[PDB]
C-alpha cells in the first residue's frame, strides 16, 4: 500500500489499505493477485488472461483430492441443449500454449479466472425437512471461474 | 492437450454459499481460520441467513459496557439474504474430474446489531401491503425458524455427487450456430 | 396567477410608466424599408 | 341573435388583388364555411430583398433600364450587379467558385455540384471556360452601358442563383397621421 | 476588462470579481528582496510549512503535533521560525473550537494540548486535525494571491489578488505612496473621497483605452464626478 | 465502369434515405404509438372497476386505430387535403372491443368507438402511406410533401423535436465560490418523475430528496441501504485512494457523531422525515414508511430484503461527488450530445393519450355509478351509453392538445406549452427544415452561452449551420442528413446477455476488489463487474455486428471512470459508419456493386455488419476515418459520406466549406423564406398566406442534398446574369441594382395568395 | 506550416513524454497551451504577410484594404493563404469528446491540426474538421451578437 | 411553371425552343449542351433559360379540377 | 484516526474511561483496544 497510519493476529484494529493517488493504478495489478497468494490493452489482457490460465491449472492440479476446498464456476445460465440436467456434460480440456478451454457440450468457451473477492466464502449445504433441519457445512471457496461462450 | 472431466451432480440438492463482509480471506500466507460458527438461523419463503459467531471475553471485549448497555453480547451476529443467480457451481476434484453442484441464494454476511435493535426498542417502550413493506412486514410477521447445525459431514454429500454422476452420461446435438442465438 | 392588479399596470416594460409616460405612440409617423440614394443631400 | 345587421368582409389591401378561388363548404360541425383565395401578382420594386445563397441579402436599390446596364461582346447584360465590397469583409469564397461553376455549366450544358468538401472542381471549370472562349477566372472584359467604353477593370461575370425573399416594402411600408388610439391610454 | 468592469464600477460593488493590488516596491532585486514582501503578504501557510500534522495519542494524553520544517522557510524567504506559528494557531483555534495551552516540544515541533456527554474528545480531535492545516500563519487574511511583475521594463513589482489596500501599503519594503488597487470603494475608505474619483476616472479611462473605445475624458470626469 | 469505393460509398446514403427518409423520427414514432402504445396504455388501465356491485367488471380487451373488425378493409378517412379545405381534424376513430357483464350472467364482446385519434400524415394509418403520385393527384397531395405532420382543425401542427436531459442518469456538476459539488438523476419512471440529489455541504455529502424534508448525511443513507459495515461504505465510495479516503471520512465519522447505527436505525432515521402522503393510509407512519422512502428515491424498485442495486448507485454517486470533490473537471458536461435524449411526437401522443384514457375512465366509472345506485330498476342494459356520449373527450383533448401545443399532464404534473408549431409554409424547404427541427429544454438559464454553444459532440448528429439568429442561436438545432433516433430496446435479455459473457452479478463481489476491474453499467445502473473489459466489449460488439443483440445498443468503455456502459434506452442520436476492420474497410466495392445493382439494399450493410450505427458515446471509443484514403490500423471505422453533417437546410448551399461559417447560418436563416414553388397541389391549396414564384428554375451550382430531398423539383429562386462591379452608388451596403427589362421580362416575377374565412355560424334562437 | 507543425508536434512529446520548462505564469498545461498558440499565431502571421506582400497591384480585396473602404488584411490572408486558428472562449477548441476534440483524431491529442488550426484558406476550402472548428467559432461570434 | 417567352437578359425569345430541346433530348438523344447549341442559343443566359427551366406546370396539371 | 472495528468494521474512536485510559472504544459492538504505553499516531503528509 502507502504510509499506513499505525496477542492476537486477527483481533487489532483493522486499517484500510490506502494508497496515493500518484501511481493508485501501478499498487492495483500487483495487489489484484497479491491479496491472494493462493496455494496496448490488447496484448496485457491476453498475457494477463493467459497467466490466469496457469494459475487455474495449477489450482486444479492442487485440487486433485482436497476434502475441503472449493471453486466456483461461474457457467453461462442457459447452457448447450442436451434443470432435470445430469451426467457428463463436457470437460475442461487444456490447449497447447498453456491455455485452458471447456467444451460444456459439443460448443467450445474459454475459461477465467473470475474476480478477486478477498473475503471468506463458505458453502453450506441446507437441508430442511419436516423430521429435522441441519446446516450441512462443506468447506470454503478458494476462487471463482468465470467461462464465457466464444464465436 | 490433456483432459479434464466435468460432471454436473445434485439437482434435487440445493446449496448456498457465504460471504462474509467481515473476515479476510486470507490474513498470511495459508487461508485464515474457519470462524467458529454455533447456533445458526434460517427463514423459509423469505431467505434471511443469521449466525451468531461468539466472540472472545478474554481480551478485547469491554466488559462492563457489553453488559451494562446490551445484556446478551456473547455472539457476534451475522445477518444476509441469498439472492438468486442462475449459471452458479461449485466444484471440487475428486479423481482427476470436476464436479459442479449448482448453488442456490448466495449470501453475504454483514455484521448484524440484534441487541442494538432490542436495547432500542426496549429504551422506546417507554391495506395491500405490496411492494419491499410486505417484504419486511413478512420479516417481522412469519419468522422464527430455527435451524441445527452440523460441520464436518463433507464425504456423504461428496460421496452422493459422485455416485449421482457416474450412471447418467448423455450427447449434445444443438449445433454450436443455433447456440449462440440461444443466449 | 393571472390577477391583474394596480401594482402590474404601473410595473414592468409595458406598464403605466416605461410603457406610456415617457415612450409611447405617436401620430405623424411612418416605417419602411430604406434604399440608398447617392443624389440626395446627406441632410 | 328577422333582420340583418351588415357584416361585410372588406377588402382594406394598398394594392388590388384578384379573387381566384371561392370555395363553399360546410364544416364538420353543420354549419356553411365559406374561404375565399386573394392573388395578388408582385413586381420587384426598390427595397424588395434578395440573396444568393451565401448570406449575401440585400434590398433592390435601383432598378436601370437594359441600355445602362453594362454589356459584354455578346450583348449579355446583368440581369443583378452584385457591389463587390459586400465579399472581402464576408469572405464568402464559395459565391466566387458557384459564378465560375455556374458559368461553365451553362457553357457545357451539364449542371455542377457545389457538394460540401467537394463539388466540381475549380480547374475543370476553368478549362470549360476557356475551351468555350472565357477567361479562366470568369472576369469577362465589359462595354460600359452608359458611356460605350470599355471597363478599365475586367468584370466578374456570371450566372448566381438568387431568392427573392419574402420580406417585400409593400408589405412594410406604414404611415400613420391619426387614427385609432387605445381606450385606455388614448395613445395610436 | 469590459462592458462587466464598467458596470461593476459604475454599481460600486463592495466586491468585484478580480481585485488587484499594484504594490511597487522600495528595492529591485528577486533574491530576498521581492520575495521578503512576497512573504510578508500572503494566504496561508501553515499547510505549506507543516510537512505533516500528527494526531498523537498515549495511555492519558492527545497531542496534535506538526513539525515544521525550516527547508521550506529558508527557500521560500519567510519570516517566522515556531512562536508566530504558534500564536498564529492560537487565534485560529480560539476561533473555530478554542486554543487554552498551545506547546512547543522543539526541534521545530509545535504541540497542541487537547482535553475535555461522550466522544467529545475524539471529535474535537477529528476537526481539528482537518482545520489545522489551513490556517494563516503569515501574510495576510484577505490575498488570494500574489505575483511579482514585469511592466514590459526592468523595475519588478508585485500585483496582489486581494482586498486589503491599509496592509499592503502599511507593509515594509512596498511604497504606501504608490499602492493603487482597482477597488474604487477600497480607495475610499482608505484614501478618501476624491482619490476614489481619481481612481473611477482611471479604470474607466483604462478599460476604454484596452478596447480602442475613444471617448472624451470629460465625459468620464463628469461620470465620477456625479458618483462622488 | 468499374466501381470505386472511394467514391462509390456514398451511395449508401440515397440507399439509407430511400427507407429511413428525412421525416422518419416523426413518422416512426406515431407508428409506434399506433401499434404498440395504445395497446400497453390498455393492458395497463385494463379494467376499471366500481366500490358497489362485486359482479360487474368493464375490461380492455384491445384497441386499434381506424380498422374495424367488421371488414377486411380500413376504415374510409376524409382525405387530409379536405380536411385542410374543411378546416377539420385528420383524424381516425379509437375501436377497442369490450367485456362488460350482463345480469343474467351474459359475457360478450363487441366493437366500440371510443373517439377519434388525429393522424400523422403519411403514418401507417394515413391515407397517403403507399400511394403513387397518381392516388396522390386523385387526392390532392402533393408527393413531395414530407409527411410527419397533423391536420387539426385545418391546420399544419407538427410536434417539434424535444431535447432534454438523459432520464435516470447521474450529471455531477461542481461550482465556483460556492464550491458545492452536486450530482442529480431525474428518475423518470411511468408513475412517478422525481429528483434524487447529492449535494457537498461544509465538507459533508448529503442526499437531498423533494419528498424527504430535510438533507441526509450520505453515511446514514448508505447504511438505510444495507450497507452498514462503515468499513465497505469507505470501500463503496473511495476504494483505495488516500485522497477520496481522506475527503469522505468526515461523513464516515459523522454517521457516528449522531450516534452509532443499525440499518433499522438508519431507517427510522430516514422514515422521520418523509413529509406524508395526502392523508391516506395513515396507519403506516412507523419504520415501515422508510421502505417507500427508499424506492421513492430513485428509479431503481428494489421489492425484497436487498438492497445491493440501490446502495451501490447511491455509493457510485457519492464516489463520483468525492472524485469531483478532490479532482475539478471530473465533473459531466450537461451541453454534451450523449447526455442527451430526444423525445419524439409519438411518446408526447403517448403520454397525452394516457392522461386523457386515465380522465375517461374515471369519468366513465362515476357515470357506471351513477346509473347502477338506484334500488330498482336497474336493469344492465346497455351500460355503453355513457361510453357513446363520453367518447367525444378523448377526441376533444387530443385535438385542443395537438391544436394550441399546450399540454395539461395531470399524472407527470407539468404544463408545458410549445409542444407544436404550425408547419411553416413560406417555402418547399422551409416545410422540410420545419421537420428535423429539435427545441432546446427550458429553463436552461437563458443568460449564458453554454447550450448555445456548437458542440464538437454534435458531429454528424445535427447540422452545423442550421441554427436561427435572433434570440434562438443554438436552442433550437436542426438534424443532420444521415442521423437515426435510438428507440428504447429491453435492457433485461441485455443483463442476461452481459451475465452469459462473465459479468459476476453484483451481489457475488464483495467491496475491497469494486473498483479493482471495470464495472459493467446498464442505463447507467452497475449491475456486475467484468475482468478483461476491452474484450467484453469486443464480444458485445460482435454480437451487435452479427444480429445477436439490437443495433441501437451502444457499448463503450470509459478509461477514467473504469466502467463498460451499455445503452438501451430511446431517444439516443446515432448515424451510421462503415465498419473498419484490420485497416480495412469492410465495404469494398463489392457489396457497393450489388447495391447499385439494386440488391443488398442500406439494411443488408447492418445485417452483414459492414455499417452500425454509433451514438455519441460510442464515438468517445471509436476512431473515425474521414476517407478511406487517410485510414491507419489504429482506425475503427470510416465515413459513409462526410458533407451529412449538414442538414436538409444547409444542403442548398454550394461549397459552404468556401464560406466564412456565419453566412453559412444566415443562408440557413434565408432559405426557409425564399419565394418559390410549394407544392404540386399548390394551387389547389387555400391558405393563410402562400408566395409563389411565377417562374422558378433550379440552381445552375447545385448539391448532392438539393437531389436528395428533392429540392431541384421545387425550386425557390431565378439564376441571375450577376455583375459583380461597384455601380450607380444605390448599389452600397448590400443594396442591390435590378436590371429593369428582366423584371419586365419576369425575373422576380411572384405572388402573395391569401385566404379568408368565413364561417355562417347557427344561432340558439 | 510544416516547420511549425513540427514545432508544435516536438512540443508535444515533450510534454508528453519528458517534461517541457514550465513558465512562471503557467503549468505544465497552461505553459504548451500558450507556448503552441504563440507558435500558431506567428505562423499565420508570416504566411498572412507572404501572401499580402506576393499580392499583384489591381487585386481588389487588397485595394478594398489599403483605401480601409471594407475588410482587412487578416481577411485577405483567411480567404487567400490560411485560416489561422479559430479561438473558443479565449483559447484553442475545447474537447468535445473524453480528452479528445473529434473522433476522426486519436485520443489524447494536442496537436494544432486536432484542436482548430486551420491549415485551409477559404479558396482551397475546409476538411470537415476545420469546418467544424471555424463552424463553433463563428457560432460563438454569432451567439455573442445576439 | 412555364417555360419563360423570352431570356431574362438578352430579351432573346426561349419560349419557342423548349418542346424542341425536349425532343432534341429524347428523340435523337444529344447531350445538353449539343441539344443547347443546335437551338441557336449561344449566350450563356438564353443557355440558362432552357438549362435551368423546371416544368412545374406538367405537375400542377395533374391536379385538374375539371376533370 | 481512520481505524475500524476487527469485530464489525464500524468506525472505532477513542474512549476516557475509568481512570483516563485512552482506549479504543468501538460502538454497535462489545469491542475495547487498550493502549498500554503505546502511542497509535495518525499523521498525513502535507505538500
Ligand atoms: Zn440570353
Ligand atoms: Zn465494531
Amino acid at each position: 500500500x502507502x504510509x499506513x497510519x499505525x496477542r492476537i493476529e486477527q483481533l487489532f484494529p483493522v486499517r484500510p489499505v490506502r494508497v496515493r493517488h500518484e501511481d493508485v493504478e501501478t499498487v492495483k495489478r500487483e495487489i489484484q493477485e497479491a491479496l491472494s497468494e493462493k496455494p496496448k490493452e490488447a496484448a496485457a489482457e491476453l498475457e494477463l488472461l493467459n497467466a490466469d490460465h496457469q494459475h487455474i491449472l495449477r489450482k486444479l492440479k492442487k485440487m486433485n483430492n482436497k476434502p475441503e476446498r472449493f471453486m466456483v464456476f461461474q457457467l453461462p445460465t442457459r447452457l448447450p441443449a442436451f434443470r432435470e440436467l445430469a451426467g457428463k456434460v463436457g470437460s475442461i480440456r487444456v490447449h497447447k500454449s498453456g491455455k485452458l478451454s471447456v467444451k460444456i457440450g459439443n460448443v467450445v468457451m474459454d475459461i477465467g479466472k473470475g474476480a478477486e473477492t478477498t473475503f471468506l466464502q463458505d458453502v453450506i449445504a441446507l437441508s430442511i425437512a419436516d423430521d429435522a433441519s441441519s446446516a450441512e457445512l462443506l468447506g470454503r471457496v478458494d476462487g471463482k471461474i468465470v467461462v464465457t461462450p466464444q464465436i | 492437450i490433456e483432459e479434464f472431466p466435468l460432471k454436473i451432480s445434485g439437482e434435487e440438492e440445493s446449496l448456498h454459499v457465504f460471504q462474509y463482509a467481515n473476515r479476510p480471506r486470507l490474513v498470511g500466507r495459508k487461508p485464515a481460520e474457519h470462524p467458529f460458527i454455533s447456533a445458526a438461523r434460517y427463514k423459509p419463503k423469505s431467505h434471511l441467513w443469521e449466525i451468531d459467531i461468539p466472540l472472545d471475553e478474554q481480551a478485547f471485549y469491554n466488559k462492563d459496557k457489553a453488559e451494562s448497555e446490551w445484556n446478551g453480547v456473547n455472539v457476534q451476529t451475522l445477518k444476509g439474504v441469498g439472492v438468486e443467480n442462475n449459471g452458479q457451481y461449485a466444484a471440487f476434484v475428486k479423481d482427476m474430474q470436476v464436479y459442479l453442484v449448482p448453488i442456490e441464494r448466495v449470501a453475504q454476511l454483514k455484521p448484524f446489531f440484534k441487541y442494538i435493535d432490542d436495547a432500542n426498542v426496549t429504551r422506546k417502550q417507554e391495506n395491500r401491503l405490496t411492494g419491499s413493506l410486505l417484504a419486511h412486514k413478512v420479516a417481522d410477521e412469519e419468522a422464527n425458524i430455527e435451524l441445527t447445525w452440523a460441520e464436518g459431514t463433507f464425504e456423504q454429500f461428496k460421496d452422493t455427487i459422485v455416485k449421482e454422476a457416474e450412471d447418467k452420461t448423455l450427447v449434445a446435438l444443438e449445433k454450436q450456430e443455433d447456440y449462440i442465438d440461444n443466449l | 396567477k393571472p390577477i391583474r392588479g394596480f401594482c402590474q399596470r404601473l410595473k414592468g416594460k409595458q406598464g403605466r410608466f416605461r410603457g406610456n409616460l415617457s415612450g409611447k405612440r405617436v401620430d405623424f409617423s411612418g416605417r419602411t424599408v430604406i434604399s440608398p440614394d447617392p443624389n440626395l443631400s446627406i441632410d | 341573435s328577422t333582420q340583418y345587421r351588415e357584416a361585410p368582409v372588406i377588402y382594406r389591401g394598398p394594392e388590388p388583388s384578384h379573387i381566384d378561388q371561392v370555395m363553399m363548404s360546410v364544416s364538420d360541425n353543420d354549419q356553411a364555411l365559406i374561404k375565399v383565395l386573394l392573388r395578388q401578382n408582385r413586381r420587384p420594386e426598390l427595397g424588395d430583398k434578395f440573396s444568393s445563397r451565401h448570406g449575401q441579402k440585400g434590398v433592390c436599390g435601383i432598378i436601370v433600364k437594359q441600355e445602362d446596364m453594362p454589356f459584354n461582346d455578346q450583348g449579355i447584360v446583368p440581369d443583378i450587379i452584385m457591389n463587390p465590397h459586400g465579399f472581402p469583409s464576408r469572405m464568402t469564397v464559395g459565391k466566387m467558385i458557384e459564378l465560375i461553376s455556374g458559368k461553365a455549366g451553362v457553357l457545357n450544358g451539364t449542371l455542377e455540384y457545389g457538394t460540401c468538401f467537394g463539388g466540381s472542381k475549380l480547374e475543370d471549370m476553368s478549362k470549360i471556360l476557356v475551351d468555350q472562349g472565357f477567361n479562366y477566372s470568369g472576369k469577362d472584359m465589359l462595354y460600359s452601358g452608359i458611356t460605350g467604353e470599355c471597363l478599365q477593370a475586367y468584370i466578374f461575370f456570371g450566372p448566381i442563383y438568387y431568392q427573392k425573399l419574402k420580406h417585400m416594402v409593400l408589405d412594410k411600408m406604414h404611415a400613420r397621421a391619426r387614427g385609432p388610439r387605445a381606450v385606455l391610454t388614448r395613445q395610436p | 476588462l469590459g462592458v462587466p468592469r464598467i458596470k461593476e464600477i459604475i454599481n460600486a460593488s463592495k466586491v468585484i470579481s478580480t481585485p488587484i493590488i499594484n504594490a511597487v516596491l522600495v528595492n529591485d532585486n528577486d533574491e530576498r528582496a521581492a520575495r521578503v514582501v512576497k512573504g510578508r503578504v500572503e494566504k496561508t501557510l501553515l499547510s505549506d510549512v507543516a510537512f505533516y500534522v500528527q494526531d498523537v495519542y498515549k495511555d492519558n494524553l492527545s497531542f496534535i503535533q506538526v513539525r515544521i520544517d525550516l527547508g521550506t522557510i529558508d527557500k521560500l524567504q519567510l519570516e517566522l521560525t515556531i512562536e508566530d506559528i504558534a500564536v498564529a494557531i492560537t487565534r485560529a483555534s480560539k476561533l473555530k473550537i478554542q486554543a487554552s495551552d498551545v506547546n512547543i516540544i522543539g526541534k521545530d515541533r509545535i504541540a497542541i494540548n487537547v482535553f475535555p456527554s461522550e466522544n467529545d474528545v475524539f471529535y474535537r480531535m477529528q476537526q481539528l486535525r482537518r482545520a489545522l492545516p489551513d490556517v494563516v500563519v503569515k501574510g495576510l487574511p484577505d490575498i488570494s494571491r500574489a505575483v511579482i511583475n514585469i511592466r514590459d521594463d526592468g523595475k519588478r513589482e508585485l500585483l496582489v489578488e486581494g482586498y486589503g489596500l491599509r496592509d499592503v501599503m502599511c507593509t515594509d519594503g512596498v511604497i504606501g505612496s504608490r499602492t493603487t488597487t482597482n477597488h474604487v470603494l477600497e480607495v475610499f475608505s482608505v484614501l478618501g473621497i476624491e482619490a476614489a474619483r481619481y481612481s473611477i476616472i482611471r479604470e474607466i479611462n483604462y478599460t476604454m483605452s484596452n478596447h480602442g473605445m475613444s471617448v472624451d475624458p470629460r465625459h468620464i470626469q463628469l461620470l465620477g464626478d456625479v458618483m462622488t | 465502369d468499374e466501381i470505386n469505393t472511394a467514391q462509390d460509398k456514398w451511395h449508401l446514403l440515397p440507399a439509407f434515405l430511400k427507407v429511413k427518409g428525412l421525416v422518419k423520427q416523426h413518422l416512426d414514432s406515431f407508428n409506434y404509438f399506433v401499434d404498440t402504445d395504445l395497446k400497453k396504455i390498455i393492458k395497463a388501465n385494463q379494467l376499471i372497476l366500481s366500490d358497489v356491485d362485486p359482479e360487474f367488471y368493464l375490461k380492455y380487451v384491445d384497441i386499434r386505430v381506424g380498422k374495424k373488425s367488421s371488414s377486411s378493409t380500413k376504415d374510409y378517412l376524409t382525405p387530409p387535403h379536405e380536411c385542410r379545405l374543411r378546416d377539420m381534424t385528420y383524424s381516425a376513430p379509437i375501436y377497442v372491443d369490450i367485456e362488460y357483464t350482463r345480469g343474467r350472467n351474459i359475457i360478450m364482446h363487441k366493437d366500440v368507438e371510443i373517439g377519434r385519434m388525429p393522424i400523422m400524415l403519411r403514418s401507417n394509418k394515413c391515407i397517403l402511406y403507399d400511394a403513387d403520385e397518381s392516388k396522390m393527384a386523385k387526392l390532392n397531395e402533393c408527393p413531395l410533401d414530407p409527411g410527419g405532420y397533423f391536420i387539426v382543425n385545418g391546420t399544419e401542427k407538427v410536434i417539434l423535436v424535444q431535447e432534454q436531459l438523459s432520464k435516470n442518469r447521474i450529471i455531477v456538476e461542481a461550482d465556483e465560490k460556492k464550491g458545492i459539488v452536486q450530482a442529480s438523476v431525474t428518475s423518470s419512471t411511468h408513475e412517478r418523475k422525481s429528483k434524487t440529489y447529492v449535494i457537498t455541504k461544509n465538507g459533508k455529502i448529503y442526499l437531498k430528496h423533494n419528498s424527504i424534508a430535510e438533507e441526509i448525511p450520505i453515511a446514514i443513507v448508505l447504511k438505510a441501504c444495507g450497507i452498514l459495515s462503515d468499513l465497505e461504505i469507505m470501500q463503496l465510495v473511495c476504494g483505495n485512494d488516500s485522497s477520496y479516503q481522506d475527503i469522505f471520512a468526515v461523513n464516515l465519522e459523522e454517521s457516528s457523531k449522531l450516534d452509532i447505527y443499525t440499518q433499522q436505525q438508519a431507517l427510522e432515521y430516514i422514515g422521520a422525515k418523509v413529509k406524508t402522503m395526502r392523508r391516506q393510509k395513515l396507519t403506516i407512519l412507523q419504520e415501515g414508511i422508510e421502505a417507500i422512502a427508499t424506492t421513492v428515491i430513485a428509479h431503481l424498485t428494489v421489492e425484497a430484503l436487498d438492497f445491493r442495486e440501490k446502495a451501490l448507485y447511491i455509493a457510485m454517486m457519492t464516489r463520483r461527488v468525492v472524485m469531483a470533490m478532490y479532482n475539478p473537471k471530473m465533473i459531466d458536461d450537461r451541453d454534451y450530445v450523449g447526455n442527451k435524449r430526444l423525445e419524439l411526437a409519438g411518446q408526447l401522443i403517448s403520454l397525452l393519450f394516457e392522461d386523457l384514457f386515465k380522465k375517461f375512465n374515471n369519468d366513465f366509472k362515476l357515470s357506471i355509478d351513477k346509473v347502477l345506485k338506484k334500488p330498482n330498476r336497474a336493469m344492465e342494459y346497455d351500460a355503453l351509453l355513457s361510453i357513446n356520449v363520453h367518447s367525444n373527450n378523448i377526441t376533444s383533448g387530443l385535438n385542443r392538445a395537438i391544436s394550441t401545443g399546450n399540454w395539461s399532464l395531470k399524472r407527470f404534473k407539468m404544463e408545458r406549452a410549445g409542444v407544436t408549431h404550425v408547419l411553416s409554409r413560406l417555402s418547399y424547404i422551409s416545410a422540410l427544415g420545419m421537420m428535423t427541427r429539435i427545441s432546446s429544454q427550458f429553463e436552461k438559464s437563458r443568460k449564458v452561452s453554454g447550450p448555445r454553444a456548437l458542440q464538437p459532440s454534435q458531429f454528424g448528429m445535427l447540422c452545423t449551420a442550421d441554427t436561427p439568429e435572433g434570440e434562438a442561436c443554438g436552442l433550437v438545432k436542426n438534424l443532420a442528413l444521415m442521423t437515426h433516433i435510438t428507440t428504447d430496446d429491453e435492457e433485461e435479455p441485455i443483463k442476461k446477455l452481459c451475465y452469459v459473457l462473465g459479468v459476476e452479478d453484483i451481489t457475488l463481489i464483495d467491496s475491497a476488489s469494486l473498483h479493482l476491474n471495470y464495472g459493467v453499467y446498464l442505463n447507467g445502473t452497475l449491475i456486475g463487474s467484468i475482468r478483461f473489459p476491452t474484450k467484453f466489449v469486443t464480444q458485445f460488439r460482435h454480437l451487435r455486428r452479427t444480429g445477436k443483440v439490437s443495433e441501437f445498443i451502444s457499448i463503450y468503455s470509459n478509461s477514467h471512470q473504469m466502467a463498460v456502459h451499455i445503452a438501451t434506452d430511446g431517444g439516443r442520436i446515432c448515424r451510421p459508419l462503415i465498419i473498419v476492420s484490420d485497416g480495412q474497410s469492410r465495404v469494398k466495392d463489392i457489396h457497393l456493386r450489388k447495391l447499385l445493382d439494386g440488391e443488398l439494399d442500406f439494411d443488408d450493410f447492418l445485417k452483414l455488419g459492414l455499417v452500425e450505427y454509433l451514438d455519441v458515446n460510442e464515438e468517445n471509443d471509436s476512431y473515425i476515418a474521414l476517407y478511406e484514403k487517410d485510414i491507419v490500423p489504429s482506425m475503427t471505422h470510416l465515413e459513409i459520406e462526410p458533407f451529412t453533417i449538414l442538414g436538409a437546410v444547409a444542403g442548398l448551399i454550394p461549397y459552404p466549406h468556401h464560406n466564412q461559417s456565419p453566412r453559412n447560418t444566415y443562408q440557413c436563416a434565408m432559405g426557409k423564406q425564399a419565394i418559390g414553388a410549394i407544392a404540386y397541389n399548390q394551387f389547389k391549396r387555400i391558405d393563410t398566406l402562400l408566395y409563389l414564384m411565377t417562374y422558378p428554375q433550379q440552381p445552375m451550382v447545385k448539391t448532392k442534398t438539393i437531389e436528395l430531398i428533392d429540392y431541384d423539383k421545387l425550386p425557390a429562386g431565378q439564376n441571375a446574369t450577376v455583375a459583380v462591379m461597384s455601380y450607380s452608388g444605390y448599389d452600397i451596403e448590400d443594396a442591390l441594382v435590378l436590371n429593369k427589362s428582366s423584371i419586365d421580362r419576369g425575373f422576380g416575377r411572384c405572388e402573395t395568395r391569401r385566404k379568408t374565412t368565413t364561417v355562417l355560424k347557427r344561432y340558439a334562437n | 506550416v510544416e516547420i511549425a507543425y513540427h514545432k508544435c508536434d516536438e512540443l508535444i512529446t515533450l510534454f508528453n513524454k519528458g517534461e517541457l520548462e514550465t513558465q512562471p505564469g503557467c503549468n505544465e498545461e497552461q505553459t504548451l497551451e500558450a507556448k503552441i498558440g504563440g507558435l500558431l499565431s506567428k505562423v499565420r502571421e508570416e504566411v498572412g504577410d507572404v501572401c499580402i506582400n506576393e499580392l499583384d497591384n489591381w487585386n481588389a480585396p487588397l485595394i478594398m484594404a489599403t483605401c480601409g473602404s471594407k475588410g482587412s488584411t487578416l481577411n485577405v490572408s483567411q480567404m487567400v493563404a490560411v485560416v489561422g486558428q479559430q479561438i473558443i472562449s479565449g483559447n484553442r477548441v475545447p474537447d468535445g469528446f473524453q480528452d479528445r476534440s473529434l473522433p476522426h483524431f486519436p485520443k489524447n491529442s494536442k496537436t494544432p491540426q486536432s484542436k482548430g488550426f486551420v491549415r485551409n484558406s477559404f479558396f482551397s476550402g475546409l476538411s470537415p474538421p476545420e469546418f467544424l472548428f471555424h463552424a463553433i467559432s463563428g457560432r460563438e461570434g454569432l451567439v455573442d451578437t445576439a | 411553371m412555364i417555360v419563360p417567352v423570352r431570356c431574362f437578359s438578352c430579351g432573346k425569345v426561349v419560349g419557342d425552343k423548349w418542346e424542341s430541346y425536349l425532343n432534341l433530348l429524347q428523340e435523337d438523344e444529344l447531350d445538353e449542351g449539343t441539344a443547347l447549341s443546335r437551338l441557336g442559343l449561344k449566350r450563356y443566359c438564353c443557355r440558362r433559360m432552357i438549362l435551368t427551366h423546371v416544368d412545374l406546370i406538367e405537375k400542377f396539371l395533374r391536379y385538374n379540377p375539371l376533370e | 484516526m481512520l481505524s475500524f472495528c476487527p469485530s464489525c468494521n464500524n468506525m472505532l474512536l477513542i474512549t476516557s474511561g475509568d481512570s483516563g485510559v485512552y482506549t479504543l472504544a468501538c460502538r454497535s459492538c462489545p469491542y475495547e483496544f487498550p493502549i498500554e504505553g503505546i502511542e497509535i499516531y495518525d499523521r498525513k503528509k502535507l505538500p
